[PDB]
């Protein structure tokens, strides 16, 4: 069973952004004692991180105990740490060295890893057990409890000895702004439906988490329906009943829209080979099952006996008897076949298979040739193929030319051209289409052919097929419709008995009168002896009238049984009218489209050059066909529906049927996030809203599409887990960044049609863009400082802050006397004791003595002069310059400030590990914030950035009683609305610009009954 | 060649008749409404008085009325 | 051209007898 | 909804016979009407076309027909744009049969082969499918100002084409003439130039046309 | 099935083209999947899990609202014929699956940039020969028509068939009492969209019930006590968000049925609508019903704006039309409460202090909108807010009319 | 040749070879489909034909654009480092004599 | 690069370049 | 073409080699000594004659 893993409860608090106390306060002891208090001297956990210094890193359900994991998760280590490794999801894997991040590729990661921040949260909020307080903390009140995540939860609950900067905050925590708040149940006795509470958790996991509960209601239908969707998929026979009582809840995601099916029905073609071996076992899949289920059986002994009682003298050679008994012999895997086919033309329209054709060197005084070519007759109308008619016409018209000559189209195509080689549309012997040109005193026999061809080839119609409630997976046909070769009839809940009446039946009665007709004609009568000639007029008469109970089964319950079997299938019938005869509406090719003629200037150019076209045809054998047609027999004592209503019982009583419905609705998504995943990383296309296009990406090469699109494609595949291919095959042509369905088929007149499946409108191509929204606004917490990076001499003494700079940063680009550097970067030296000059953008070369901005990109290509003539230039403290790049990783660095420190190394090494290639996340040394008023030693310091990226600093000083030295940084309260503002109204989050990490949110208790569960089928 | 001004003039007689449009059909004369878009053509070529000075003014289908045209 | 503006009452195709001046709320658009 | 498949719907609007019927026709194509293989479905108006045709033919006040219009009207798988396929041409020309147009060319009671073959031959010649009335698939757009008089129900809009160049009246049927019939020449007011009034005989004039002399 | 649907575009608010950005249509009908059966998935279980604050769309009902607008710059082929494109963007094919940049060579004819065009599902003669497949844009414009024939707040309809719940209508109901006013309209959209649906099918009547509930409910008439066939919403205590419902089966007295046939049409009447999770997913599902059901009648003329007179099919002034009522949040949730007062539902000193929790709550969603109103102009170009002048808040409208429409629909 | 475009959907299929590749696919296409082909072609093998022909056609190659953006660029510096510079006639497409 | 994998590929399912570079040297 | 490609640095890295091999000059070298092969050559036939 490979249905995605939808249902994922989570009971441990939802939250992806903890609160990572890094470098730790000191516990010092000998002096300066009380400065700085841990909550651990009172055998009590912190509810907040106690350290030096507390940034607020991201690690999606670090604090998650609920059961069972989703698969895939993104954890960056605090900045202390290196992190690159976090981002190299694409584009990087065997080309950029460990150490660095490929900044040209850094959205194309950015956003691979975001797809995986929200697939990772892609969990539901199940809700846990609260019980009250009898503590006097919170007096009562209705806390949830976990084990020591209970702390971690709730802050407010915090036991405050001392004044400590982080008691200095806690210390507001509006006291009844904890527990829960409406438990809202129903069922008096039952659990809860969904509590609702305040608890630690971040409104960017809450808001993902809960626009999935969104989405397995998309996808959620309650019982009086689910049943109905399950009668009419059987045809209301199978019976099953619901009981009328109030279920509590019952969240059961089975259902995708007709449209998030379709948009996988095509998507499975693709994977298909358009060659007829992968179309077979889409067939015989069918009839493997069709016979599994059927009240017809096949019983040659019946036709052999009727044909066997013929009276037939044997003072004779030729024995017409023993003829037909011989040919009606190569087994029914042809019958049905032949039915199971229509179920998929699309695919594969069966053929009378070419050796089943009389011979083109005999004529029609041949009597093996005269039953071989009654049978190509008979069978004719079984086989799906757009040309059998043409194909039967000729069969006799070929062999009895010398007699009978008619119009035949093209050139190379004479009327003895072997029957079977009439496959196209366009030669279709101008006499078969209008039989008016053929002229009886010429061709007789040859005209009373196309005559009877057209008067009695069976009209197609259509049934109904699955429940319109649960869309359908057609193409070409409307929802819930399958066109079908013969007319067709209710089925009977009565006796059936082999009737006349019919197209089967009928079909069989006037052709089998045609070549009785043939026999005792002119030709037939001059050549052929007389009594034997008797003998080939009884040896039909016979099987005109055998009681035959298939004709009457083709028409009543075997629509039934493709209606019914067309669910129960592993995949969906897909199927093009059907064309009973008409010159211009037959279908020469049935295309689909991995890519779309609109981005690749193919608007104009014809149809059957821009799809892939099915090319798979089953080679039927008429014999098969009519001995089983002609020699149907049932059971006497039954009812059609009651042994269908105990024929599908089984295929219908578990709920497998429901789930390719949901394989449909993971590839809706999937797919509508790859298309939004190549689309950003791409540069402009399928109009999608890029909120990341500040971020870089110089790779837009269809390897970084099939890169791009392929990580999508395992995000999805781990995150659901399903072996299945799903979003394959899009590729194939080895160019995702133009990824669009398409199916359309063609007759010959001209009539393209075209239906281009568009993905239905999806719950992800919201989620995931609502976190890039987000993402863009609150970098740092994923490490990624945005702005650029200055490098000037500053040796100060005071509270150094490369993150959050104070003041305007000096020199911005395009300042007065502030020269860049041309794209090459290059240096030319200059003769006895001159200034070497740094070739600057304009490219003029200038002198190292000034302030520079370089394009990033160039310092890549370049750092080997860079660190020769402009560093040895800026330490002097002579040349301030602006390394411009984008948005790059940063790694953080806390030295101490007592101690002296000189930044200069830890930035030589940053240099010298830039390649033109990848550069190493950016470094940045940080005092580490004091308690007291340290004396300090004079740094000297390079690196600090121009835009304000102190966004994950959360707190200074934990435990201490006040920051003295460092920048002190209270707990910001702009992150805590829910847990310290006194007009904050539970159910409000500044959604997309901050991420209050305690807010409000409904936790479910969804029970998943079964089919049984809701129903009781049997 | 048929400047712009000169096809107002044309334009404001032939409009000055199109408005007697229901008087022509109710007594069977008349022929139609007269675009003068049906005596006109779209050649190019150079226009001018005189070779010399039709030199400067190269003009890419313009709109000209051949005699004949001028005469209906 | 001149006169009073006309658009295709009947929708798309325009006739000749579809058009119509097209008058409204300001007086016709000449 | 649920024959949305099949070719096409034909649908008796005015007053169907015993009730709304809903006529399907088969998917084949009868042989004799046109050389090309006319569908069942084409086929079906252009019969009843030729019937809304005759009838307005002669039609008279005094009387009280069941249907103010024999026509069939075209509901599902059918091309509203183009005009290519018979059915198309027909349908175009059915939603102008409703207004009691009348065809020049006499219409025979008892339609015979030979006449609908020439009546399907006129509908094919290329043509401007009329543009006054547009289609619609629930709706027959009538000429208020038309002797149609809509039956009752949902299926009638009272549509007025923006210049319907059609007036009222009918008229009398006058017998085949037996001989080539004179007629005198009144002129009209609009007089053609000599160039063109050349070539236009000269486009369609019978050059060399052999006569017989008789005797002077 | 349902082949017929007349529908009338929004207003350009005294302002130039359509207020919509072309940030905003690969935004929502971007992505190029079918930006139709998509206004539901853009709403949560309430409204504190949207980014419906402070952002591109500052409000719980900013989506619909612009996905509104967008809609009437490509709807040209239901007011004409043709298909047609606003600013390089043009349906891709005549079954109108989504949108997409013009073509190249073979443009469509630039959209006529006009306002409060009327619609008709007969104008293009290939929607109804497809119905099936590009069923969805049908209950889509009809959701949009209900917008638009109002400036401040959806014009729904209310039903109560004189006969009791149709039974397999208090077995489908009875299977969603947990779930929120929300995932009701959910289901109620989701299902209103896809494959033409007989108005005659189960669904229709139980989300058409649970649509005259609601309104009972909103009204205190079908509270806790006093339930209908055994439901009514449950709101949330005012001091934690009042703005939400939760179908709950009870066993109280049953509402006994109305003497007639009761329907009006109700729309919210102050700018609260915009930001009231619970006022949006109950208008947009009593909307649903309407979208699978052609039209009950005409919506009354008198109270509604000035571009939404004797529109044809749409608006009426005759017979043919219902009295339209619009209650106002506030003014409406105090009856709401003194309703639960009168039933012994709450104490007597509990409802004038349940008004003082709601009406505060109301005045929150009230300093919000008018800050997003004056923080996204309009001659911006955009509507995320829709204009509503710092007034209608406060409004009395009919609301006392409605008040007593749902004791009579629930006598 | 044009210089090197920032790589993207536009230029990698509107290259003059790209066009040249597609355009002769396609009419091939309708060579392998012509009512004559039926003589010897199977209506399966036929349709087998388009299948493979339009493989080809849609195949995405990144070529065209090389010898469209990229060969230009090569040639143009590759034809200064050669000991020997390159001889070179002028090309001439149909406009014979 | 020069690579029919993906063309291969492509083809495959419905079923050292000297001349090419002695061609572009070529002109 | 190779998943990332910076044509600039692809380009320049390549016709780096290249470039190091003065073989640009020999084509300048053994250009001006056949000139003087040919106007000695030409001439010394010439006067023959």
């Amino acid at each position: 069973a490979n249905g995605p893993e939808l249902i994922i409860e989570d009971t441990g608090l939802c939250t992806s952004f903890m609160l990572l106390d890094n470098i730790p306060s000191a516990h010092l002891t000998k002096e300066l004692i009380g400065f700085t208090w841990f909550m651990q001297m009172y055998q009590m956990t912190p509810p907040l991180p106690e350290g030096a210094v507390n940034r607020i890193v991201c690690m999606t359900n670090w604090a998650s105990l609920g059961d069972e994991g989703r698969g895939l998760e993104v954890r960056l280590p605090p900045p202390t740490d290196s992190s690159v490794h976090a981002y190299k999801t694409v584009l990087s894997r065997g080309y950029i060295d460990n150490a660095q991040f490929n900044p040209l590729a850094l959205r194309s990661n950015v956003l691979l890893m975001l797809l995986q921040f929200t697939l990772s949260n892609l969990k539901i909020n199940k809700s846990s057990t609260f019980t009250s307080d009898v503590t006097t903390i919170t007096s009562g009140r209705m806390i949830r409890a976990f084990p020591e995540l209970l702390a971690l939860a709730y802050p407010g609950r915090a036991v405050l000895p001392t004044q400590t900067k982080n008691a200095q905050f806690l210390s507001t925590a509006i006291a009844d702004r904890i527990g829960r708040l409406d438990r809202a149940n129903l069922i008096g006795g039952e659990v809860s439906a969904m509590v609702e509470c305040m608890e630690l958790c971040d409104a960017l996991t809450l808001h993902i988490r809960e626009t999935y509960i969104m989405l397995l209601r998309s996808m959620h239908q309650d019982p009086t329906q689910i049943v109905q969707i399950v009668n009419e998929c059987a045809n209301n026979l199978l019976n099953s009943t619901i009981p009328i009582s109030l279920r509590p809840t019952i969240l059961c995601p089975w259902f995708a829209s007709s449209e998030d099916l379709r948009l996988q029905q095509v998507m499975h073609l693709v994977n298909i080979s358009s060659n007829t071996a992968a179309a077979l076992p889409l067939v015989e899949a069918l009839s493997t099952l069709l016979r599994s289920v059927t009240p017809l059986v096949l019983d040659p002994t019946v036709l052999t006996n009727a044909i066997t009682t013929i009276s037939e003298s044997t003072t004779q050679t030729i024995s017409p008897i023993s003829e037909i008994l011989r040919l009606l012999q190569p087994d029914y895997a042809a019958f049905w076949k032949c039915i199971a086919s229509w179920a998929y033309n699309g695919l594969v329209t069966t053929v009378l298979s070419e050796d089943a054709f009389p011979d083109s060197s005999q004529s029609i005084t041949h009597l093996p040739s005269m039953w071989k070519c009654l049978f190509l007759t008979l069978a004719g109308p079984m086989t799906s193929d757009p040309h059998s008619p043409v194909k039967v016409f000729m069969a006799l018209a070929n062999l009895l030319a010398q007699p009978e000559p008619i119009a035949i189209g093209v050139p190379g195509m004479h009327q003895t051209t072997p029957a079977s080689q009439f496959s196209h549309p366009g030669v279709w012997p101008p006499g078969f289409l209008n039989p008016q040109l053929i002229n009886p005193q010429q061709a007789p026999l040859l005209r009373a052919f196309a005559e009877h061809i057209r008067a009695n080839w069976p009209q197609p119609s259509e049934f109904g097929y699955g429940s319109t409630l649960q869309g359908s997976a057609n193409l070409f046909i409307p929802s819930n419709r399958m066109v079908y070769p013969w007319p067709n009839q209710p089925l009977p809940r009565l006796t059936v008995a082999p009737t006349y009446d019919s197209a089967m039946s009928n079909w069989i009665s006037t052709t089998i009168a045609f070549f009785i007709r043939v026999v005792n004609s002119v030709n037939m009568t001059a050549t052929v002896n007389d009594l034997t000639r008797r003998t080939m007029t009884g040896v039909m008469t016979a099987m005109r009238q055998v009681k035959t109970m298939t004709p009457f089964y083709i028409q009543h319950m075997c629509p039934t049984e493709l209606s019914v079997l067309a669910s129960v299938t592993v995949t969906p019938p897909f199927q093009v009218p059907f064309t009973r005869l008409v010159q211009n509406d037959v279908i020469t090719n049935v295309l689909v489209a991995r890519v779309d003629p609109a981005q690749r200037g193919d608007a104009a150019v014809d149809i059957r050059a821009t799809h892939a076209t099915f090319a798979a045809a089953l080679p039927v054998d008429p014999a098969a066909i009519v001995v089983a047609m002609l020699c149907g027999q049932t059971e006497t004592n039954l009812i059609p529906s009651h042994h269908y209503g105990k024929a599908f019982a089984p295929l219908f009583a578990s709920n497998a049927m429901f789930t390719r419905n949901q394989r449909a609705v993971i590839t809706r998504e999937a797919f509508v996030c790859a298309r939004s995943a190549v689309a950003q990383c791409q540069d402009a296309g399928f109009l999608v809203p890029r909120p990341l296009d500040a971020l870089r990406q110089f790779d837009v090469t269809s390897a970084a599409a099939a890169e791009i699109m392929h990580a999508v494609n395992d995000a999805f595949k781990t995150a659901f887990d399903l072996d299945g291919a799903l979003l394959d095959g899009l590729a194939l042509y080895g160019d995702p960044r133009i990824a669009d369905l398409s199916a359309a088929y063609l007759q010959y007149g001209g009539n393209v049609v075209r239906e281009h499946v568009p993905p239905g409108p999806s719950h992800i191509h919201r989620a995931l863009q609502q976190v890039e929204s987000t993402f863009m606004a609150e970098m740092n917490l994923f490490n990624v400082a945005r702005g650029n990076l200055y490098l000037v001499q500053t040796a100060t003494n005071g509270n150094w802050s490369p993150m959050a700079p104070v003041a305007a940063p000096p020199f911005v680009r395009g300042g007065p006397n502030v020269r860049v550097v041309g794209r090459f970067g290059t240096i030319v030296p200059r003769p006895n004791g001159l200034e070497p000059q740094l070739i600057d953008d304009g490219n003029v070369p200038r002198d190292i003595a000034g302030d520079w901005v370089y394009p990033s990109d160039v310092l890549q290509v370049s750092v080997a002069v860079f660190r020769d003539y402009v560093w040895p230039m800026v330490k002097a403290g002579r040349t301030r310059v602006l390394v411009e790049l984008g948005h790059y990783v940063y790694t953080l660095h806390y030295y101490d400030p007592q101690i002296s420190l000189d930044e200069a190394p830890i930035l030589e090494e940053w240099l010298s590990k830039i390649n033109p290639a990848g550069i190493p996340p950016v470094p940045f040394c940080i005092p580490i914030p004091q308690v007291y008023p340290c004396i300090t030693a004079r740094r000297v310091h390079y690196a600090f950035t121009s835009e304000n990226n102190n966004d994950s600093l959360f707190s200074t000083n934990a435990a201490s009683i006040d920051t003295a030295f460092g920048e002190n940084a209270a707990v910001s309260p702009l992150r805590w609305p829910g847990l310290v503002d006194p007009n904050y109204r539970v159910g409000t989050n500044d959604l997309p610009n901050r991420i209050t990490l305690y807010n409000s949110l409904y936790r479910y208790n969804f029970t998943y009954p079964t089919l049984d569960g809701i129903m009781y089928v049997r | 060649f048929v400047n712009e001004g000169m096809r107002e003039t044309f334009s404001k007689a032939l409009f000055d008749i199109n408005m007697w449009q229901p008087l022509f059909q109710a007594t069977k004369t008349g022929c139609g409404p007269i675009v003068l878009s049906s005596f006109t053509t779209t050649t190019s070529g150079y226009v001018g008085a005189t070779a010399g000075d039709a030199l400067d003014n190269p003009v890419t289908n313009g709109v000209f009325i051949s005699t004949v045209q001028i005469m209906n | 051209p001149t006169g009073k503006l006309w658009r295709p009452v009947g929708t798309s195709v325009a006739t000749i007898d579809s058009l119509a001046i097209v008058s409204d709320r300001f007086g016709q658009y000449s | 909804a649920n024959l949305a498949a099949g070719p096409t719907v034909l649908e008796h609007f005015d007053s169907p016979t015993y009730g709304p019927h809903l006529l399907l026709p088969q998917t084949g194509d009868v042989l004799g009407y046109s050389s090309s293989l006319i569908s069942q479905a084409a086929l079906l108006m252009v019969e009843s076309v030729m019937d809304a045709l005759r009838d307005n033919a002669n039609a008279s006040a005094s009387t009280a027909v069941t249907r103010l219009d024999q026509s069939y009207h075209p509901v599902t798988s059918f091309d509203p744009s183009t005009f290519n396929t018979l059915l198309q041409r027909a349908t175009n020309l059915a939603l102008l049969a409703v207004q009691g147009v009348q065809s020049e060319s006499a219409i025979p009671a008892i339609p015979t082969m030979s006449d609908v073959r020439s009546f399907v031959a006129r509908l094919m010649a290329e043509g401007d499918p009329q543009q006054w009335f547009p289609y619609r698939v629930d709706q027959i757009l009538y000429w208020p100002e038309s002797p149609f008089v809509p039956p009752i129900g949902p299926f009638y809009a009272p549509f007025r084409p923006v210049n319907f160049p059609f007036t009222t009246g009918s008229y009398t049927v006058v017998p085949d003439a037996s001989r080539p019939l004179r007629l005198l020449p009144q002129y009209r007011n609009a007089t053609i130039t000599v160039q063109q009034a050349d070539d236009a005989y000269e486009d369609t004039a019978l050059s060399p046309l052999i006569t017989t002399h008789g005797f002077c | 099935a349902q082949r017929q649907f007349f529908g009338l575009t929004y207003n350009f608010y005294g302002q130039p083209a359509p207020l919509f950005d072309l940030n905003d249509l690969q935004e929502l009908a971007g992505c190029y999947a079918r930006p139709w059966t998509s206004r539901f998935s853009h709403l949560a279980i309430s409204t504190g899990s949207l980014p419906v604050w402070s952002a591109r769309y500052p409000s719980v009902a900013s989506r619909n609202i612009v996905v509104n607008t967008l809609l009437g710059a490509h709807l040209n082929p239901f007011a004409g014929g043709q298909i047609t494109s606003h600013q390089g963007i043009t349906w891709r094919d005549p079954v109108l699956s989504s949108l997409a940049p013009v073509p190249a060579i073979q443009p469509p004819p630039v959209w006529a940039v006009a306002e409060n065009v009327l619609l008709d599902s007969n104008n293009y003669p290939t929607y109804v020969l497809n119905l099936s497949s590009m069923w969805p844009i049908n209950q889509d414009v009809h959701i949009m028509t209900m917008w638009a024939l109002s400036d401040q707040g959806p014009i729904y309809h209310l039903e109560v068939p004189v006969d009791p719940m149709p039974a397999a209508t208090t077995a489908a109901l009875m299977a969603y009492t947990g779930v929120p006013i929300a995932h009701l309209a959910q289901t109620a959209y989701r299902f209103a969209g896809q494959l033409p649906q007989s108005p005659d099918s189960t669904m229709v009547s139980t989300i058409r019930w649970l649509s005259a509930i609601w309104f009972g409910s909103l009204t205190g008439r079908l509270n806790r006590s006093r339930t209908c066939n055994g439901f009514y919403f449950e709101f949330a205590k005012p001091a934690l968000n009042p703005d939400q419902a939760v179908l709950k089966w009870n066993d109280g007295a049953r509402a006994a049925p109305p003497a007639a046939a009761q329907s009006s049409y109700i729309r919210c009447i102050s700018p609260h609508w915009q930001h009231q999770i619970v006022e949006v997913a109950g208008a947009l599902m009593s909307q649903s019903v309407t979208a699978v059901t052609g039209l009950p009648a005409l919506i009354d003329e008198a109270t509604l704006p000035a571009w939404s007179q004797g529109v044809a099919n749409l608006t009426g002034n005759g017979q043919g039309v219902v009295p339209c009522l619009d209650y106002n949040p506030v003014p409406m949730a105090a009856a709401r409460h003194l309703q639960w007062r009168q039933d012994g539902l709450i104490t007597a000193a509990q409802e004038a202090q349940l008004n003082n929790d709601y009406t505060a709550y109301a005045l929150t969603i009230e300093r919000h909108l008018t800050a997003m109103l004056v923080a996204n102009p309009i001659a911006a170009g955009r509507m995320p807010i829709q204009p509503f002048n710092a007034a209608d808040f406060g409004q009395a409208g009919q609301t006392a009319a409605a008040v007593a429409l749902a004791q009579a629909m629930f006598v």
